[PDB]
Parts: C-alpha cells; structure tokens; sequence
C-alpha cells in the first residue's frame, strides 16, 4: 500500500533538507536550532504513525 | 562593558569564494534543470513499439529519452 | 581521436605567439574546450571496443584515463604558478609548452593501438618531466632525484622492447585485436619465464613495486607541483594500464611465476603503511601512500579476475584524483610557511578556516569513506583476493586499518590543535587554491553518484 | 573584431579540421559497405547509400 | 568555463547518456527469452552452449 | 641559506676536537654530549636523551612552545616522533610495571580458565524436547514434499 | 505495466478487519485524509502530463539480430569469421548475466512474500535457481578474465571429454 | 629547573611535597571533615621534627618521606578543571586566535569596526615608535655576556615601557 | 558562564577568607601586609593559605608562584592575571 511506503520515505527525506538549505542559504538562520527542532518534530510525528499501522 | 571584541580570523575571502562558487554553478544550474523539466513536461520519452515490416531503422530511435 | 589530437598540437603555438599577461587565460580556456571535446568520445557500446584506423582504439580501460588527463590539464597548469610567476616570459612559455607536449605524448600513449608505439610513447612520457623537475626542482638534490627517475625508468623499461620485438617476429603484428585473436598459450619453459619476467619487471619498476620504491619519494619531494601531479597520477596509472594491456597474453606461466611479486607487494604494502606513519616531511607521506595504493593495484592486476579488474581501474581513477588533490594542499601549505617539514605547520583551525574542510574531505577520500570510489576499488580487490587465497584478508584489513590511521594522523597532526604563535605569515586562503579544491572534489562526488562509467572492460 | 584578436580562433578550427580528417579517413576506409554477415540488408529505398 | 558550462553540463550528459554496455537492451532481451523458454516448455540455459553434436574428441 | 659546517657528518672521533665542535654545534653540556656510540646504524653524531620527555616537563615551567614541550634550541630528540603528547604519554606509572603486567595477564588467564570450566560444565533445567507435530517438524526443514516421510511419533506422559 | 509472463505474481489475499471497538477507528480517518489530500492533485498532475505528451509521440524499438553461424565453422585464422563468432558469443554472455539477475530477483521476491514460511512455496523457485546456477557454474565460471571465445570451447571439450571417460569406465 | 636559579632548595622541595601530599589527601579522604582531621595530622607530622637544625638529617628524612608519599599516592587525584591534566586544559582554546592577526581583513570589515581599529593603529604605532631607542639601548647595555637568568629588569632608567611587553601583555582574553 | 567580577569585590573576598583563618588576628589584617616580613606567620601555614585560596577560586596557582607573593595585593595581582579581570 502506498501510504506506508510514502510515510517511511518522508521520514527519511525530511532530514536531508536543512543541510542543503544552509549550503544554499548564504544568510544566517540565527534560529537554526529552531529550524532543526521543527523538522525533527515533523519527522517524529510522521514516524509515530506508520509503526502504529505496522502493528495494526 | 558586557560585550567585548572577539577576534574572527577573516570572513570576506571565504564568503566571497563560496558566494562565487554557488552563483557560478547556479548560473547554469537553474536553466539546465528547468530546461530538462520542460523536456519531460512537454515532449516525453517514446512509445514501446516494435520494428515494423519493410523498415530500415536508423541507429537512433532505439532510445527512450529524447535528449539521449 | 585525431580530431582530439590536432588541437593538442595546435594548442601549443598560441602560447608562444600570445602577448604578455594573456598566456594564462588562453591556455586555461582552450584546455577546458578540449576537456569537453574529448568528453564527447564516451560512446563505448556493448560488445566491441571502438576503433579508428590502425592507430586509435578505446576500451573502457583507456577512456576514463583519457578524460582524467584532459581534466588534469587546467588543474595541472593552474596549480603551477606563483612559484614561477615572477620568472621569465620565455622560460614560462617554455614551461607551459613543455607540459602541453607532455600531455600530447600521454594521449598518444593512452590510445596506443600497437605496442611498439606504446613503448616509444612510454619513454616519450619519460623524457619531458625530467626536464621540468630538473629545471625547477625547488630543493637541493633535484639532480639526484631526476637521475634516479631516468635510469630506473629506462633500465626497467628497456628490455620490454626486445621482448615485444620477439613477440612481433613470432606472431605477426602487435595490434591489440590480433593479439586478442591469434593468441596461443605459452607453456612453463624458461624462455616464457624470462619474457614474462622482462615485461612484468619493467612494469613493476614503473608502478613502483616495493623492491624498487625508493624511486618515488625523491621524485616527489624534489619536483614542482604540476610535475608532481602528472608524475604520480598519470605515470603510475599509465604503468598499470600497460600491464592491463599486455597481461592478455601469457596465460599459464603467470600461475607459476606470479607468486613472489604478490608476496613482495603485500608485505611491502604493509611496510609502506608502516613507513608513512612516523616520518616528518609532509610532502613525502602522500608519496608513500601512493606506493601502498599501487601495491594494492598490483595485487589486483596479477590475480586475474573480473571483479579485480573493475575494482583495479576504479582504484586507479580514485587514487589519481585523491593524490593530486592532496599534493595540491601540500603545495598550499608550503606556499604559506616555506618549510616542507611537518611539526612547524600546526593549528590552522581558526587560521584558514575553510581550508580545514578540504583537508578533511581529502583525508576522508583517502580513508576509504564508503560511498567514495576508493572504497569501491579496495572492496572489490578484497573480494577477488579472498576468492584467490582465502586467508590473505589479514593483510588487506591491516592495510585498511593502518591506511586510515596514517591518513587521519597526517590530517590531525598538521592541522589540529595549536597555532605556534610565531608564524605571522599565513594569509587567508586565496580564491585560486579553493578553486582548485572545487576542481578536485565536485567531479569526484559526481562520479560517485553514477560510477557505471569507470568500471573495467569486464563490466 | 576577429582581426583585433585572432587568438582564440585557432583550436576550434583545428577541431573542425580534425573532424573533417576523420570523415575523410572514413571515406578512405570505405571497404565492406554492406559486406558483413550480421549487418547485411538491402540498400533501400531513399537514395543509394547505407551509411556515410 | 570551468564550473558552469563544464561541470554541471558534464553531469547532465553523463547522468543520462545512451545505454552503456547495451544494458536495458539486455534487460528486455533476457525478459523476452525467459518468456520464450517458459512458454515453449524446454528448460532454461542448457549447457553445451556450442553445439555438442558439432564436436570431435581425440581419444586414447 | 645555511652554513654547511652546522650539519652533522661523521661520528664522535676525535674526542677533543669533534666532541668540542659538536658540543658547541648542538649547545649541550660538554662531557654529557653523547654519541650512541658509533653503532654503524647511521645516527651520525646525534645525541641521546632520557627518552621520556613529555609527561615530565610540567606545564608550569612556562617555556615557549605550547604542546611540544620545546624551547627552540634543544637537542630535538631523535625519537621525538614517537614521543609526542597525543602519541606516547610516558607518565610516571601509578604503581609499577611488572605488577601491572603480571596481574593483568593472570586475571585474563583466570577468567579464560573458568570459561573453559563453563564450556565443559553446562547448566540446564529438568526439561526434555519440545513436541513438534509432523515427525519433528517435517516440511519446515529442508522439504521433499512428496518423497521422504520417516515415521516416528510422540507419546504422552 | 510489465510482462507478467516473465514476472509472475501470486493471487492477492486480503483479509478484512472487524471492530468490535468504539474508538472509533483513527487509522481509517487518517488514511482517508491521506487519500483525499495527496492522491487528488498528484493524479491530476499525472493527467496533465499524459495529455501534454499525448500531443505528439516518439518511438523506441528493441534491437534484434541475425545469426552468424559458428566458431567451429571457422578455421585456424579466419579473422573475418572469428570476429562475428566472438561478438555473437559475448552478447549471449551478457544476456545470460541478465538471466541470472532476473532469477535472483525472483528469489528475493519469494523470500519477501512468504514472510516466515521459508520452507514452503519457495522450493520451486530456489530449486530452479540452483539448477540454472549449476549450469552457469559449469559453463561460464572457471574461465578467468581474458575470455575471448576459444577458452570457453576448450573448457567445453575438457569437460565433456573428462565426463565421457569417467562414465566410460564407470558404465 | 626554574626561571630564577638552578638549585631549587631544600625548603622548596619540602614545600612541594607538602602541597602534593595534602592534595592527595583531599582526593583520598572525602566528606572533608576526616580530611580536616588528617590535615592536622599531616601538619603535626611535619611538626614532629620541625626543630631540626641539621641538614643531612633533614634531607634523609625527606627522602624517607618521599618513599612514604609514593607508598600511598592516588591514581586519579582531584585535579582542578583548569589545571593541566585536568578537565578543561584549554577547553576554551576554540577561540584563542593570536593577536598578530586581524591585519589581513578586507577593508569592508575594517569599515565595520572603525574606532577599535583606529585604536589598534595607534597601539601599533606606539609599538614601533617605542622599539628603537629605549628597547635597543637596554638590550645593548644591560645584557651581560652570559645573561644567566630568565627574567629582565623593567625600564626603570627614566621613562617609558619596559622591553618585551608585546607578546607578554597582548595575550588573548582566555575567554571567547 | 560569566559572573560579574571587580577588583574591589575580589579584594574584599580574599581579605574575608583570610580573616576567617585562625592564627592570624582579625586586628592586624591589611591589604598591604607582608606574610613573611611584618606579620610573622609561618611560611608553612602561608602555603595552607595558598591551598585554601586555590580551592576557593578553583584553579591551581603553580608551585613557582607558591613562593613569591607574600601579600594580599600581589595575590589579587596574580588572580587577576589568571582570571583576566579588568574592564
Ligand atoms: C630480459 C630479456 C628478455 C628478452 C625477451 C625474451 C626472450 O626472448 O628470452 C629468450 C632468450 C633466448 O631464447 P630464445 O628466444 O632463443 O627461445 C626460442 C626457443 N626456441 C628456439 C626453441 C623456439 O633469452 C634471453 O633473452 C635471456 C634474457
Ligand atoms: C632491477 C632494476 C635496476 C635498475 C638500475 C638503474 C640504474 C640505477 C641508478 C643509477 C644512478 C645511481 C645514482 O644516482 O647514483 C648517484 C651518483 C651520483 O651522485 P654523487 O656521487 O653524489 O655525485 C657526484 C657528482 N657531483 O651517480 C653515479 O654514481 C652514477 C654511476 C653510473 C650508473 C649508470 C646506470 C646503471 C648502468 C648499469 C650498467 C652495468
Ligand atoms: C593489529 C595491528 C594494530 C596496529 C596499531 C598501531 C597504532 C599506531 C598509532 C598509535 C597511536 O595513535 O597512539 C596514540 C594513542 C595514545 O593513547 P593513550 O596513550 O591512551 O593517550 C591518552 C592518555 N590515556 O594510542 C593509541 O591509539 C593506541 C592504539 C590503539 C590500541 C591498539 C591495539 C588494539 C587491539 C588490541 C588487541 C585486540
């Protein structure tokens, strides 16, 4: 099923983004920890779901 | 007098190099990728068909991708 | 490839008849033109090799080396200023034209259909680099270094000529294709033993093998930077390329007489990783590192396996890139402190803050970081040799451990821990040097994405 | 403008010259135009050639 | 002329280029030949890839 | 640009003048300037030092160099390349040397000896086999779905 | 699609749930959310792309061949005959590599679909895998690196001669 | 091995043994109260024969006391998290950038920090202007043919700065 | 990670923790007061002083500066050298 596959793939690919962001920024995220915190929060909330579907 | 002057080594040469690097890759990074996006949003690959009878094929048009 | 050869000649005389302060731009521009121009060659399709009449052919054993050399030319040239920049106009034009003529002989060598031609263009590779390192040898025994280089390369390479004329008048012409076709086995006599010993001994000296690896370190510590890179990358991987050519003949006697060479290469590879652990003299450690990598190459070539040949040419290309880069960073540090010793240049984390990132990236390519092409090469060498003898993985893994050890040691020794607070003469890093950094490592990672080009003919 | 600097005109003309020499080498090595066993078909139907 | 027109154009020219070593050609050909040897009943990949009727063994 | 005469050819002899010139050339104590002796191992006429040099020289003496424990005119010990801090810390040992090595190898031998005791004397619990249904689980071993049954059954207690 | 001739797939067997709960059903709420959010515009983008390439078309074919006769129908020198024989042989070698690739892909599929019923309904596919790989070990393995074509046929005579004499004495 | 003389003394060696034994007792003897007890015990054990006028008796019992100190030393003592060997030991060496630098900044950055760099300019002119006369004169005259010490006298002659002030005073803040 | 430090505050703190010690009087305690010359307290207990002030400020002053201070003002000088407290 497509949902479980796309959710695991975004729990990988939602981590790649901030490194390429600062290599393509040239400006200063002074709140760069806040940025990393919210992308890890998104990764956790999209990773709590497919485990529940898995054991479901 | 809370704040003091901390000594960075130098910034401008390093930032100038990285700025020129990303800009003068990006000068043909945007046109190339957007151009090939226009390729596979307009022309597309090919059909999967077979060699007809009475037909002498070129050595191209064996290929899916149109740029290739 | 004659459409690639005639601009290699006609790239020369413009450097003569250009006005002053304008030779540099013209050479760099036209070099990059020919870089793309011979990058267009890559249509090696499937079954056969690709041929051109009686002079030129292309496997996959030669095309990435060819593209690597024409990639090397702007890097070669652009490293090679600021130590001869204030010298004379005529001598500088002489130097640049000498490098161009050197590369013309290199391309003749890599697209050598015949083997007598290959010997002639082999010592044509030999001769100009002598002139370059001896005019600009930068230190006190450049005399000694050029002399060892010339007599080792001839007196190894010379009886290869007599062996190839012997093959000439026993099996007709020395095309690579007929020697693929009219080959017949040559049994365990003594004449086959001496013929194999002659050819493989010439190439052992070229690699170098460990038995004559004192050839290399003088030839690197007393060479200028362009000669250093060309010497290391193109000459040693060209020696490996020639062995890969002529090992197609002489099947059965290499089963007998291949034993002591592999033994010497293994144990001396370990002794070479031992010797580049404790020395001073920052430049020479990469030279002994190249000795160890080419011993690994030599194991790969003589064990005669398709995995081995694919990983071997992979290790050739990756080690050429990494060694040329790390020589360029050694040149940058010697531009800074004018020393060449190791314990003087210390610290440099704050000072030159992003030079450390390229040092780290080079030391990780020499680590065998795993997506890098270096580890693809070393890994497939280990797979093939474990099929070959099943206990030899001890020396392979110990080579891996000490290789990572000395590479990371040279990383954190020179450029980690404390500025020695008397220097006063480091400058923030020039845009030229960082431009050469991006010239090295972006094509390495873009090769790492799609490495289905660089594998061997037994793909 | 070209007689201002005729500098950068040399090696592209050299490349096109070498490409013409390769095509002339193709014309000079024009043996077995359809005389293989695996690549052997009818010269048909446009005009009188199989490859150049 | 070193980083823009060279590097990324070379990357686009080599990240997709024609079928090197006839690869996807060989994919489709092996697929159709597996279809052949399945639908014709005979076992796939018989030995004596050269004709065992066309052989001569010099005996004792 | 440097004087040739401040390099180091030859060994120690002759004992008045070459020792005098080498002691003035390296700037050490005169009679405690050591040749190795002329061991023939190369080694020229270079000095020998007390070999530890780095976890001695406590950092409160406050000399010049920060981490080499060096002060720009020193003998620059022949084996310094093995002696640097981060490489070999020749600290004065907290106990001994022989005591350390003997107790460590003895403890390893004691543990491996009792490991062999464990290898020869297992433990178990008063337990028999399991009771797998189809002749100790046929068709989920190697197979033979139509060839080889071996009849042996389970009986209850 | 693909060719289910070459790529067989087992029949789908999907069970159905049964609550027996009053939560009520969070995961159904979220999967309908996923479908009605993501699945509509991605399908519309698919539709747009299909039309805009359905204006005009290209065609690629499969390169098919003739058959050059043999290597043992070429003499001792015959460069204009051995060349055809070797190129036909080496292309056979490459397509046989992809044969072994496809059978290994089927074996991976059999390991994955069964879950932990390893020793059931994978006897067929692993068994034919062992059969084709026994053939490949016998035919293309012990020849080394510089294969031309003639080493294969010398191996061929060597194998059938040795097994002929062994079954001769053991007949 | 000290910047003043060569011999340390008897008294310096005794005193360094005192500091080491007391520090080891701090490490051995936690809860601090039985420590304070044993500190008075150690101070009394030095006071057992403080009365000695002798020298050979003092150094002989000092040697036996060194035996007694190494007899019961400690493996990982409470070394301070600033002392060498300790927890920090140039922990904050992350930004001890040397002060000879900052000459090589681009003039945009030297337009960013105007008054501080004008002050560094007048400091540097204060260095160069006051190097020839007084410093070169006191480095002609006051060095004897053997200097025989690791410490110089100040410019107490008439006027300005003592010599060698630069890479002694102008050291980094030890604090990023 | 950067507490406010003054010369007056650190001088009063050093004089405080001197004045808590037993065998010196709280009477004759001066910022200019030689421990060796004109107070008469012993050098051994002066190294006890050195030990306790090291333990309070959390860094060892060396043995080579465990010799030649003998007065609170140079003690404030050396602690201001290690801590770098000026404004
Ligand atoms: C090292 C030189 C190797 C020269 C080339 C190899 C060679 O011909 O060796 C055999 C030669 C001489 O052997 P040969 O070439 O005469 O062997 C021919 C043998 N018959 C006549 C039976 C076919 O010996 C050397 O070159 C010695 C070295
Ligand atoms: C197995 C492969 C073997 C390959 C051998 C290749 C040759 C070996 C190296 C030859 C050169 C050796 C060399 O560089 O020696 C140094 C020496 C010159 O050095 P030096 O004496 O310091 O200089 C005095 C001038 N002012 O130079 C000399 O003394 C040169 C002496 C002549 C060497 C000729 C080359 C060898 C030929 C052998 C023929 C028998
Ligand atoms: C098998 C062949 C292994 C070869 C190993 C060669 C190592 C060469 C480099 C040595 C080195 O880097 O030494 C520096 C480091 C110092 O570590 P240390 O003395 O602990 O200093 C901190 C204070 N405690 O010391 C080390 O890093 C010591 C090396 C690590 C341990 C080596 C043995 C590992 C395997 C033990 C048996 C299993």
């Amino acid at each position: 099923m497509n949902l479980f596959s796309s959710l695991t793939l975004v729990t990988l690919i939602l981590l790649t983004m901030p490194i390429a962001a600062i290599n393509f920024n040239t400006h200063k995220f002074t709140n760069y920890p806040l940025y990393v915190k919210t992308t890890i929060s998104c990764a956790f909330i999209t990773s709590m779901i497919p485990t529940m579907m898995f054991i479901h | 007098g809370k704040r003091l002057f901390i000594i960075k080594p130098s910034g401008f040469y390093d930032k100038r190099f990285l700025k020129l690097l990303r800009f003068y890759i990006l000068l043909t990074g945007i046109p190339v990728v957007i151009g090939i996006t226009l390729i596979n949003v307009f022309i597309g690959e090919a059909e999967l068909a077979e060699i007809p009878e009475g037909y002498v094929p070129e050595h191209w048009e064996y290929f899916k991708h149109p740029i290739s | 490839m004659l459409k690639y050869i005639i601009p290699t000649m006609m790239l020369m005389p413009l450097t003569w008849l250009s006005k002053n302060s304008m030779i540099w731009i013209n050479t760099t521009l036209h070099s990059l033109l020919i870089s793309l121009t011979s990058l267009l060659l890559l249509n090696q399709f499937g079954d056969n090799s690709l041929n051109f009449s009686l002079t030129f052919f292309s496997d996959s054993l030669s095309t990435p080396l060819l593209i690597l050399t024409m990639w090397l030319l702007p890097l070669m040239l652009m490293a090679s200023q600021h130590h001869l920049s204030k010298e004379n106009l005529a001598r500088k034009k002489l130097f640049i034209s000498m490098l161009i003529l050197l590369q013309l002989f290199l391309i003749m060598t890599f697209t050598a259909t015949e083997l007598i031609f290959f010997y002639i263009m082999f010592e044509a590779t030999l001769v100009p680099t002598l002139i370059i390192i001896t005019r600009w040898g930068n230190q006190t025994e450049r005399l000694n270094a050029g002399l060892y280089f010339l007599f080792y390369t001839l007196a190894g390479s010379l009886p290869l000529l007599v062996a190839l004329i012997y093959i000439q008048n026993t099996m007709g012409s020395l095309n690579f294709l007929i020697l693929q076709y009219w080959v017949q086995p040559m049994p365990n006599s003594w004449s086959n033993t001496f013929m194999w010993l002659a050819c493989m001994m010439a190439f052992m000296v070229k690699m170098p093998l460990y038995g004559l690896h004192l050839w290399l370190p003088k030839a690197h510590v007393e060479a200028p930077i362009a000669g250093s890179m060309v010497l290391a990358a193109i000459l040693l991987k060209l020696g490996g390329y020639g062995m890969m050519r002529i090992t197609l003949l002489l099947n059965p006697i290499t089963d007998f007489m291949a034993y002591p060479f592999i033994m010497l290469s293994l144990w001396g590879m370990i002794m070479t990783s031992s010797i580049c652990l404790r020395q001073t003299d920052l430049k020479s450690l990469i030279a002994y590192s190249s000795v160890s990598h080419m011993a690994l190459v030599i194991v790969a070539i003589l064990i005669q396996t398709p995995w081995s040949y694919m990983g071997a040419t992979a290790l050739m290309i990756a080690h050429g890139l990494t060694s040329s880069m790390l020589f360029c960073l050694a040149n940058s540090n010697y531009e800074r402190v004018h020393s060449r010793t190791m314990i003087l240049a210390r610290g440099l984390q704050t000072l030159l803050p992003l030079m450390a990132a390229w040092w780290l990236l080079a030391s990780l390519t020499n680590l065998a970081l795993p997506p890098s092409i270096n580890l693809i090469g070393e890994l497939f060498v280990v797979m093939s040799t474990f099929s070959w003898s099943n206990i030899t993985i001890i020396l392979m893994g110990l080579n891996m451990v000490i290789t990572a050890l000395y590479s990371l040691y040279m990383l954190i020794t020179t450029q980690r821990g404390k500025h020695t607070h008397h220097i006063n003469n480091i400058l923030p890093s020039f845009t030229r040097e960082n431009a050469l950094m991006s010239l090295h490592m972006l094509p390495l990672l873009l090769l790492s994405l799609n490495p289905k080009i660089i594998l061997g003919p037994l793909y | 403008v070209v007689r201002d600097h005729w500098i950068h005109v040399l090696v592209p003309v050299g490349f096109v010259f070498g490409y013409y020499l390769d095509r002339k080498n193709d014309e000079k090595l024009a043996a077995f135009r359809n005389k293989s066993l695996l690549y052997k078909r009818e010269l048909k139907p446009n005009e009188e050639v199989t490859w150049k | 002329f070193g980083f823009s027109i060279v590097l990324v154009l070379g990357s686009t020219f080599v990240a997709y280029l024609p079928d090197y070593r006839m690869q996807e050609w060989a994919r489709r050909e092996a697929e159709r030949l597996v279809k052949y040897r399945e639908a014709h009943g005979l076992p796939l990949m018989e030995s004596n890839c050269f004709d065992p009727s066309k052989i001569q063994l010099p005996e004792d | 640009s440097h004087i040739t005469k401040d390099m180091l050819p030859g060994p120690y002899p002759k004992t008045p003048e070459e020792r005098a010139a080498a002691a003035k050339k390296y700037n050490m104590r005169v009679e405690d300037y050591e040749p190795y002796p002329d061991d023939g191992m190369g080694y020229g006429d270079y000095p020998k030092l007390p070999d530890r040099s780095q976890q001695e020289r406590d950092p409160w003496y406050d000399w010049d160099h920060p981490d080499l424990r060096l002060n720009w005119g020193e003998p620059m010990h022949w084996d310094l390349d093995m002696y640097i801090r981060n490489r070999v810390d020749t600290s004065p040992t907290p106990v001994n040397w022989n005591l350390m090595c003997k107790h460590l190898f003895g403890f390893v031998a004691f543990m491996l000896f009792m490991f062999w005791v464990g290898e020869t004397y297992p433990t178990y619990q008063p337990v028999g086999p399991k009771q797998y249904p189809y002749n100790n689980l046929y068709l989920e071993r190697g197979g033979d779905p139509n060839k080889e049954p071996e009849p042996v059954v389970h009986y209850e207690i | 699609s693909w060719d289910k001739d070459v790529y067989p797939e087992p029949p789908r067997r999907t069970p159905a749930p049964s609550p027996q709960t009053s939560l009520p059903n969070p995961i159904t709420y979220l999967t309908k959310a996923f479908d009605l959010l993501v699945d509509r515009p991605v399908t519309l983008v698919r539709e747009f792309i299909e039309r805009q390439h359905a204006k005009n078309k290209y065609y690629y074919y499969h390169r098919e061949f003739r058959r050059v006769p043999d290597i043992t129908e070429c003499h001792e020198k015959d460069v204009l005959c051995m060349f055809e024989a070797e190129m036909q042989w080496k292309r056979d070698y490459k397509v046989d590599q992809e044969i072994v690739n496809i059978i290994q892909e089927r074996l991976k599929a059999c390991q994955q679909r069964e879950g932990e019923s390893h020793r059931q309904n994978c006897a067929k596919e692993l068994q034919q895998f062992t059969q084709v790989v026994k053939a490949y070990q016998d035919r293309y393995h012990d020849l080394g690196a510089h294969y031309s074509a003639r080493k294969c046929l010398a191996k061929q005579k060597q194998r059938m001669l040795a097994e002929r004499k062994a079954t001769k004495e053991a007949a | 091995f000290l910047p003043s003389a060569a011999y340390l003394t008897h008294q310096q060696k005794v005193l360094q043994l005192y500091k080491r034994a007391l520090r080891h007792l701090e490490s051995r003897c936690v809860h601090r109260d039985k420590y304070r007890y044993f500190a008075c015990l150690l101070r009394a054990r030095f006071d057992e024969h403080k009365n000695e006028k002798d020298m050979v008796k003092a150094t002989q019992l000092l040697r036996e006391a060194e035996k007694e100190f190494w007899h019961g030393q400690h493996p990982q003592p409470y070394i301070f998290p600033e002392s060498p060997g300790g927890t920090s030991y140039e922990r904050y060496e992350c930004y001890k950038v040397p002060e000879w630098c900052l000459d090589d900044w681009h003039p945009s950055e030297k337009a960013m920090y105007p008054d501080y760099f004008a002050k560094r300019e007048q400091w540097k002119k204060l260095r160069r202007e006051s190097w020839e006369r007084e410093v070169k004169q006191l480095q002609e005259e006051t060095p004897v043919g053997g200097p025989r010490t690791e410490a110089l006298p100040p410019a107490r002659k008439q006027g300005d700065l003592p010599p060698l002030w630069w890479h002694i005073v102008t050291r980094p803040r030890e604090r990023p | 990670d950067a507490p406010p430090l003054t010369l007056e505050g650190i001088k009063d703190r050093v004089l405080y923790v001197l004045k808590l010690y037993d065998k010196i009087d709280p009477e004759k305690l001066s910022v200019n007061s030689h421990f060796m010359k004109d107070l008469g307290l012993d050098s051994l207990d002066q190294v006890e002083i050195i030990m306790a002030m090291e333990d309070e400020f959390g860094f060892e002053i060396p043995d080579i500066d465990a010799e030649k201070l003998m007065c609170p003002q140079e003690i404030v000088d050396y602690i201001a050298d290690k801590k770098d407290v000026y404004e």
